[PDB]
């Protein structure tokens, strides 16, 4: 069942998710084209939203929905599997309940994203039962996709790095990066991350997510006038390799 | 065993949560909620709590009545024993009154509440005399994340204990600093002698399932006060009914 | 799969007494003192450089003998193992005791037919010499100084983390594989299992019966022994032998180390 | 009950000296010169229990209780001593140490165990481990008592500040020595250790063995003439508080 | 271009053993065994080019390429050894450093230089100075292979890392190797190292030998019976793959 979960996340291939607080945004995203929408109420500490509140976004749209649950706290995500959610992200940016260990995610019929910074990490998520990745820059609302750049960069790089390795030296790679090593042969048989990996944190302009695209994500997560900064994202994503599109796009976006 | 019958007198309240108060009206509120028990206190220093404000929340509910005393302080205790208070909670929260000392609670009749971290802690309050252990956290944050640290490293104490070689307890004893003999019991009935409470951040009906499901015999708690706490009450019993967590944290309210 | 019958393979050695000889006479000392098996090479206090022994000197042994004969080749030192391969022999250790030829990857094992032994000193680096292929895991403590407390720490290390993981909260087993720095596959699977999924013996400083056998109580699978750096090796040999059959027998046990000679 | 009887078994050596043998003649000549008990050994080097050979030889050579050594936490060579008869086993650090985090299990046996300590919390450790005699090592062939009058002192202090101390304050006391509780209130109640309590390590004259005797020692252990010097320090155990004795025993005793 | 014909003097070495000579009686059990080229010196102390008396003595009792060592940095030394003839000259380190700071500028030479390397920044750093052959080097005079296993390893590896980046991340990879970038792009087109590449240091049997070639290495270098010992390297090297020869080779073969 890993499999189908991991074959759902797929169909979020080419998309922008956008985080939203209320039906109302969760609209606009919808109608800018969004795949799918992340569910939230906004220092002080941060906890999975009211399910009231989750279930009103759930009704108001048709594209999945997803909602977020502190690191390690199994029982909000409980919680959000009974509500129906179509994704659950196991997220840092939430204040983490549990330091030392994250959520069982083959408990649950739901699928999971979960964040990482480098290889060894993203593969660590996965066996715990991710069917899908963010590279997680910035956790802050800073607009700078710097940590982002660094962490997809790693994330690609140690794959190639992987692809091209003496097989008799993956056993202490795979020692070295403190993931499976089984999940770490599947990677480099592969060439590639066995799940979706999008980008996230401190995506801001279309210039931002259309270079996400390009340096080899998924997709993108997104955090004055919002309705046009969203449609000009996901076409960024969507034509990201276009110049003139991302211009047209990035015209008159007032202020970001 | 005068010991075993405070240990029984804790266990009655296995399945339930505690709750703070400071009058009359919110304790009543606790128990109409279904508190298990009340938690008496007035809130610089911070002291046991007059004696005055204590009998006026004994009278007031139904429920057993919990108050706390200063770590080490055993006249405070000895002033709450003599208020006919059902349990003390010699509580880390207030003011700590004997930073070498903690009281020694076989020196009492009422059921003695201390908290831990570990099971270290846990086995040495226990063998001065507590009947009941809250795994503590984190006070006045509303973050879980400390109460499931210590509440993990008990439980997982226990079990590396539950199936460790014999000849190796008398070393792990010494490294828990704990009393071998209570260690050796902890290891035949593969849980810590005495109920076991968490305490510290539960600010959720999740919080609390998540703290039951950890294995925790109950909890501690310090928008709408009456609401949140039947709601609490209720994962707390129903702490496996995804439907019924779901169904009391709809609408909650900021918390 | 080729890996389950080479695990397979080693569970024969079971109750045994591996011995180290250099020569003939001393594999026919060491069968006929009914070692399960022995160990050829041609080291701490000469120094210089210690391969892979001579194939002349191993040839010549699994003539002498009838039980499984192994060799050491150096840690990482694969061609040093396709040469071991190719003489026939039973079993390969990759041995530290020999000067290692890899600093950074062992031998990859798999590509071999034959089975391997490996050293280890804890759980963790036990479960990645399988994962490499080792067949058959030895806990070594310190070699050549008949000194057996460090086989003990050894032995005592796996074992125990082997317990703490058996009772272990499910979700808690995958951080316990990242300290561990092993295989999360392998470790539920010695989770389920209660005990290393391959055999385990004891090897480092084991001089006398009452040495065998305490490694036995402690649960390993048979040991590994140095014999000859003693009085009479004979009589000591089919005393640490006899001591494994019968190591929960201290009637026995003291039987065998009666007048044994110097250790 | 068993440790009890145990405990008894050694009381019956108190006031006594016990001497280190290493062949059955110096057996007869500790004997003969009053020796409460002699202990079994042959002897850098890796120190193990000796050979049951002539551990059977001294057993027969004498009618006084026979000890030997086996290292600390070897229980294997320990069941080997219990089967051919000793009389007590010392579980000493004078040999190899062949477990540097466990001791014996020693309650796991039917003979009496001896077991050295530097401290009390060390003692009462030994003590719950099942050790039924303990003795205060100071140093081991050197001839200088200076150590064991350390430890000695080191003991029988903490037991005094344990004996007058407030009741309340034994359980942070018994932390600090990392020792059992139960232990620790029945070696206050009792104002001394539970079991026999003998000094060893460089006890070199009659005069080191008198002073261990006046400062609390139940007895000792001992490891130019041989049969001189011994009865001397056995009437120096037995009249340790006669000064003209004491005089009398050391004169023209020879090089020590 | 002159250097890449110095460069295809050097391949005519593949697949072959070099062997360090002293005298002309070893040359020629250097070449009867089947050495591709010996190499000429005279052996504490300060190591230095060997007498042209000597060299000129080994290029006259053998037909294959002759190759002499000059001091690191040594350039008239190697003037020397070019105009007497020599077929390759080895700037190399493990006779006495002659200066600290430069390597010989090796273009302004018509003779092809082999140079020491133990990662690939310092092989490339080398080859850009005019080095024709790399021989990566583990110790010197030891019997142990693993110094040259470790640099082996790391000179491939780097290469296989390079082989498969993302093109505009090897600017900061060659910044990082402190290498020439012009080669290390070149390294990365070829997918290997632009020049001949032998192994070094402690090479001491017949097993040894095959591994290095096993590893990668083009041939390797090498410092009881030597015509036997000899034999057995070179048909190790031709022969790397075949267990059964590397048995038949190896067997009997003496002390190491």
């Amino acid at each position: 069942p890993f499999s189908v979960k991991v074959g759902l996340a797929q169909v979020l291939r080419g998309g922008a998710i956008v985080e939203v607080s209320s039906v109302n945004q969760a609209k606009l995203a919808e109608s800018a084209g969004a795949c799918s929408v992340i569910v939230s109420d906004p220092g002080g500490v941060r906890r999975m939203p009211d399910p009231v509140l989750i279930k009103e976004v759930k009704r108001a749209v048709s594209v999945p929905v997803m909602a977020r649950a502190r690191v390690g706290h199994f029982v909000e995500a409980q919680i959000l599997e009974s509500l129906a959610v179509d994704y659950i992200d196991e997220s840092e940016i939430i204040s983490v309940a549990d330091d030392d260990h994250f959520i069982n995610k083959h408990n649950f019929r739901s699928p999971f994203i979960c964040g990482c910074r480098d290889t060894g990490e993203a593969l660590r998520r996965i066996r715990e039962g991710a069917a899908m990745i963010r590279i997680q820059g910035d956790l802050t609302a800073t607009g700078n996709i710097a940590e982002t750049v660094k962490n997809v960069r790693s994330l690609m790089g140690e794959v190639r790095v992987l692809n091209n390795m003496d097989d008799d030296e993956v056993f202490t790679f795979a020692k070295k990066i403190s993931a499976p090593y089984d999940l770490v042969a599947q990677t480099k048989q592969m060439g590639r991350v066995p799940v979706v990996q999008f980008a996230s944190g401190g995506i801001t302009t279309p210039a931002d997510a259309a270079l996400m695209m390009q340096l080899g994500c998924d997709g993108v997560f997104v955090g004055p006038d919002p309705f046009k900064k969203l449609r000009s994202i996901v076409q960024a994503v969507q034509h990201y390799n276009d110049p003139h599109v991302l211009a047209e796009m990035s015209s008159g976006l007032e202020n970001a | 065993s005068p010991f075993s019958v405070k240990v029984g007198l804790a266990q009655m309240l296995r399945g339930g949560v505690i709750m703070d108060v400071v009058n009359a009206e919110q304790a009543r509120i606790a128990e109409e909620a279904g508190a298990c028990a009340v938690m008496a206190l007035e809130r610089g220093v911070a002291r046991m709590s007059d004696p005055q404000m204590i009998k006026e929340i004994k009278q007031a509910v139904t429920i057993p009545v919990m108050a706390k005393a200063r770590i080490g302080h055993f006249v405070e205790a000895q002033i709450l024993e003599a208020i006919g208070i059902d349990y003390i909670d010699e509580s880390e929260v207030l003011t700590l009154a004997d930073e070498d000392h903690h009281i020694n609670k076989h020196n009492f009749r009422i059921p003695f509440v201390c908290g831990c971290r570990n099971l270290g802690e846990a086995l040495r309050r226990i063998r001065e005399g507590a009947a009941m252990i809250r795994t503590k956290g984190e006070a006045g944050t509303g973050n879980i994340i400390e109460a499931v640290r210590h509440v993990r490293s008990v439980n997982g104490d226990i079990r590396v204990l539950r199936n460790m070689d014999d000849d190796e307890v008398f070393t792990f004893a010494k490294k828990l600093a704990a009393p071998y003999d209570l260690v050796m019991q902890t290891k035949q009935l593969g849980r810590l002698p005495v109920v076991q409470f968490a305490a510290g951040g539960v600010a959720t009906p999740a919080d609390a399932a998540l703290m039951m499901q950890l294995g925790c015999d109950g909890v501690f708690v310090g928008g709408d006060p009456a609401r949140r706490a039947r709601a609490i009450v209720q994962a707390v019993t129903h702490y496996s009914d995804p439907e019924m967590l779901v169904e009391v944290s709809c609408g909650l309210g900021e918390a």
